[PDB]
RNA sequence: GGGAGAAGGUACGCUGUUGAUGGUGAUAGGCUCCUUGAGCUUUCGACAGUCGCAGAUACCAGGCUGCUGCAACUG
RNA sequence: AAACUGAAGAGUUUGAUCAUGGCUCAGAUUGAACGCU
RNA sequence: GCAAGCGUUAAUCGGAAUUACUGGGCGUAAAGGGAGCGUAGGUGGCUCGAUAAGUCAGAUGUGAAAUCCCCGGGCUUAACCUGGGAACUGCAUCUGAUACUGUUGAGCUAGAGUAUGUGAGAGGAAGGUAGAAUUCCAGGUGUAGCGGUGAAAUGCGUAGAGAUCUGGAGGAAUACCGAUGGCGAAGGCAGCCUUCUGGCAUAAUACUGACACUGAGGCUCGAAAGCGUGGGUAGCAAACAGGAUUAGAUACCCUGGUAGUCCACGCCGUAAACGAUGUCUACUAGUCGUUGGGUCCGGACUUAGUGACGCAGCUAACGCAAUAAGUA
RNA sequence: GUUCACCACGGUGUGGUUGAUGACUGGGGUGAAGUCGUAACAAGGUAGCCGUAGGGGAACCUGCGGCUGGAUC
C-alpha cells in the first residue's frame, strides 16, 4: 500500500490551501500515488480482476477529476498534469 | 439522481396529500416558493412558508387543504419535464378541467395562472396542470 | 420510449403487401386458362370446386 | 506469408532547351577542420522539335488462364 | 357579426370468464375497371 | 336499401390507442441488454448579477392566385361561378420581458468525493499446510463368500476375496460450524496459516465545492459444458463394454469405464446468466425477525444490508407493497 | 487545307452488384382408415425446462452446471 506518512507526505505538497486535503490537486495526485504503486501488485497477480476493479475506479475517477480541474482552471490542470507527468 | 426539481415538489404534494398529511416541508428554492405562493393565492394549499435554516438552506413549509374528507388538490400533474419542455403561446395554453382547474404557467411576468396569463396576452413555460 | 429515444430511433409501421399481386394493383386482368380442374376443399367443407390455372398478362401464373 | 511478374495496360530512339539532384574537389577565405565552389562525373524529370513499318529495334530476354486427382512444402 | 362544432363499435381463441393479441367487418374517397341495367 | 344507377374488384386513410407526439406497453400475456466501466449524446443542486440565443409579446415585410372555411352576390335550384374576409400553424428583421432553458462572473453546501480512527466479511490473487475418507500397492490374522438389486445377474473371490490390523503412494474435496448468515457489479466465493490486494460499513472533525446521473457505439469481466498446449489423475462419470427389465430398451436400475472434472497459460462468450423485475434519485400507514456498526438509559433510538407480513395505491388476475409491480 | 490539343460514338480487358434458371441436396408447411414408437401435460409413470457436450431409427437418452415456471414432502 502507501503509508499514513507518505499519504501526508503527498498531501502536504499539493496543498492548495492549509490542511485541505480535499482539493482536486491533492485528490489526484494521492489517486495517482496509489495507481503507480498498485501497479507493483497488478504485475505479480494478473489474474486479480477483483482488485483490478477498484483500480480501475480510481482511474475513472481521477480522470473524473482532471476533466473537473480542466474546465474549471486551466493553468491548474495543465500545472498539476505536468507535474504528475500524464 | 434528482434531476426535476419542480416534479419533485410535485410529488411531495401529491404523497402527501394521498397520505392525508397536515403540511409538507422540502428544501425550499425561490422557483418552488413561487410555485407554492401561486398555488396558496389559487386556494389550493392553506399557506407556504420559508423557513431559513442553517448553512444558507432553507425549509419551504406547505399546510394542505382537505374539504369533505377528500383531499383539495384532485390532481396535480407536471407538464413540461425537463426531457420534454412545453413552451405556449397566448392562445395555447392547455385549458385544465375546462377552466376549472389552473395550468401554472411561467411567463416573463412571473408565474402566473393560464386565465391570468390570457388576461394579460402573454405565454411562457406550462410547468403544471393542477385541478 | 422516452422522447430522446423516438428522436433518435422513430416509431415503424411496416407496410402490409397486397393479397392479390397477381393483378399488380389492377380492378382486373386478362389470362389464359392453362388448366381447367376440380379440388377438394379444407377439412370442414367437401365439394369438387371448379379452379382454373390461368397465366394473366402480368407475369404470373 | 502468399496467390502475384496473377491477368491486363501505357511510355520508351534522336535533337534542342530546361528544373532538380548525389559524389569529387581546383580556387580563394578563416595525411587536420569549416565556408566557397572551377573542372569532371551520378540520378531523376519537364517542355519543344524530329525520322522511320518498326526506338526494350541486334544478341539477350516469363506465354498466360479455368476445373480436377496426387504428394504439404526445399530436397 | 362569422370564419371557432369535434371523437360509436361489432364478430372471432374458452365448457364458461377476464385480459392480451392478431385477423375480419360496418365509413369516406377514385382520372378507375368490370358485371347487370 | 339504394336508385339511372346498383353491385364487385383494385387502391388510400379510418375504425387500429394495432408504432401510442396527442396516445400503448416490457414480474407471469411479446418485451430489461448476463453484469459493469465508460465515449459521444441526453439530463441535471442553492443564492446574487450579467446576457437575451431559446421562449413570450408587439411591429414590419413576406407567406402567389386558385383551393379549404365564414359572410354575401349571380345562374329557375343545386352543382358551378364570384366579391370581401378569415386562414395560410411558417420565415426573416427590429423592439420589449426575464420566470424557465442556453452562455457567462461571483458565492454556498444539501448531491458527489478527499484526509483521519475503528469494524465485519466463503471479496480477489500467490504460496504452504492439517485431519477425516476413498482408491491403489505390500504385509499379518483368517476362511468362503463379497458385492449388488424390487428381485437378479454381470463383476470380484480358494492364484485366498470381503472383513480386521499395520505401513506406503497419490489425487480431490474441505463434515461439524452453517445461519430467507456473510462478502462480491454480476458470474460467484467455505478446513487452517502467511504474503500481496479491492470494496464496504461506521464516529467526528476538517476539506473540495455540482466535480452529478445515465449512457448508443466501445471495452472489461462473465457458471457449466467445450477447445488448444503441457501436467496430473484418487473419487465421480458423457461416450463405451457387459448384466438385467422389456414386445423391443441404443434408457431408467447394476457392475465396470475413458474424456472431462483438478493444475498452468490461452481461447470460447453462452445459461431458466432469474427477482423471468435496467440504473439512479426523492416521497408514501405500520408490525415482527436477523447481519455489521453507532449513541443513550437488560432494554430504547438510529444506521447500511438482509427476510416474513400487512394498509393506501397499483394490477387482467395472480400478486407487489420503503429491497414497489405505489407516487413522480 | 495541313497538323496538334480537347472530345462523342465505338472497342478491349479485368472485376463488382443483381434477376431468372440448374442435376442434386437441406430444412419448412399442407394433405387421409399409413408404419414405428410414446417424448411432453398428473410426481405423465426416470419432475420438467435452460446452456453445453457426447450418443442414438425417431420422438429422445446420458454427463456437468443452472432454474422452479416442480408433486410429495
Amino acid at each position: 500500500m502507501l503509508t499514513n506518512s507518505d499519504r501526508e507526505q503527498i498531501i502536504a505538497q499539493y496543498q492548495r490551501g492549509e490542511n485541505d486535503t480535499g482539493s482536486p490537486e491533492v485528490q489526484v495526485a494521492l489517486l495517482s500515488a496509489r495507481i503507480n504503486d498498485l501497479q507493483n501488485h497488478f504485475k505479480a497477480h494478473k489474474a486479480d480482476h477483483h482488485s483490478r476493479r477498484g483500480l480501475i475506479r480510481m482511474v475513472n475517477t481521477r480522470r473524473k477529476l482532471l476533466d473537473y480541474l480542466k474546465g474549471k482552471d486551466l493553468g491548474r490542470y495543465t500545472t498539476l498534469i505536468s507535474q504528475l507527468g500524464l | 439522481s434528482m434531476q426535476d426539481t419542480v416534479g419533485d415538489m410535485l410529488t411531495r404534494i401529491r404523497n402527501a396529500q394521498m397520505a392525508n398529511k397536515v403540511s409538507v416541508a422540502m428544501p425550499s428554492s425561490k422557483l418552488r416558493k413561487s410555485i407554492a405562493d401561486l398555488l396558496v393565492s389559487e386556494g389550493y394549499v392553506a399557506s407556504a412558508v420559508v423557513n431559513a435554516e442553517e448553512n444558507n438552506k432553507a425549509t419551504l413549509s406547505i399546510e394542505l387543504k382537505y374539504f369533505e374528507g377528500k383531499a383539495v388538490i384532485e390532481t396535480i400533474q407536471r407538464f413540461s419535464r425537463p426531457g420534454l419542455r412545453q413552451h405556449r403561446g397566448k392562445d395555447a395554453i392547455p385549458t385544465v378541467k375546462q377552466g376549472m382547474g389552473v395550468a401554472i404557467v411561467s411567463t416573463s411576468q412571473g408565474i402566473m395562472s393560464d386565465r391570468a396569463a390570457r388576461a394579460a396576452g402573454i405565454g411562457g413555460e406550462v410547468v403544471a396542470f393542477v385541478a | 420510449a422516452t422522447t430522446n429515444q423516438l428522436i433518435r430511433k422513430g416509431r415503424k409501421t411496416i407496410k402490409e403487401k397486397s393479397k392479390v399481386p397477381a393483378l399488380q394493383a389492377c380492378p382486373q386482368r386478362r389470362g389464359v386458362c392453362t388448366r381447367v380442374y376440380t379440388t377438394t376443399p379444407k377439412k370442414p367443407n367437401s365439394a369438387m370446386r371448379k379452379v382454373c390455372r390461368v397465366r394473366l398478362t402480368s407475369g404470373y401464373e
